[PDB]
């Protein structure tokens, strides 16, 4: 199941 | 509250009058919600994650109540696998990491 | 320590005696490091989030120290854009979210 929710602005 | 991390740190949020579940995410710059309608103007934006980049809709100055604490800020809407409260709004509600 | 979330919560970790900067990520179930040629047996795995999935190598019972606090567990290695400490290790160092 998807489990790594890193998120970065462009 | 103090939230340990044996499970995903999921909380209830209220946005645009509706209740949703969202993950408190220190690894996210921004807050990103699954596809939904929100009032007002939006701008197209792109953001990156672990798997690459996606297209989102950027809504500014949106009120959101997060586990009982009020925030008003930028909310991105798009094909995220889970609703995500990121640092932009974590700072508004006074969230810190502690060990 | 207490870590505020104005900036990305990047801290120094040690793996194989060598130092790296890594993101404390309450939105990650697992710990994933930027490509490095770590010795040992591994198993292939896919991890996902925004943008889709990436292929990684799963290493077991790897010692890691996070801002001076020792941990040992599963460490993934692959083409993440940043080193990421996930909940599997944040729980070992007694990390909490507080607001």
């Amino acid at each position: 199941r998807p489990g790594n929710f890193l998120q970065n602005r462009p | 509250p103090q939230i340990t991390l044996w499970k995903r740190p999921l909380v209830t949020i209220r946005i645009g009058g509706q209740l949703k579940e969202a993950l408190l995410n220190t690894g996210a710059d921004d807050t990103v919600l699954e596809e939904m309608n929100l009032p007002g103007k939006w701008k197209p934006k792109m953001i990156g994650g672990i798997g690459g980049f996606i297209k989102v809709r950027q809504y500014d100055q949106i009120p959101i109540e997060i586990c009982g604490h009020k925030a008003i800020g930028t909310v991105l809407v798009g094909p995220t696998p889970v609703n995500i409260i990121g640092r932009n709004l974590l700072t508004q509600i006074g969230c810190t990491l502690n060990f």
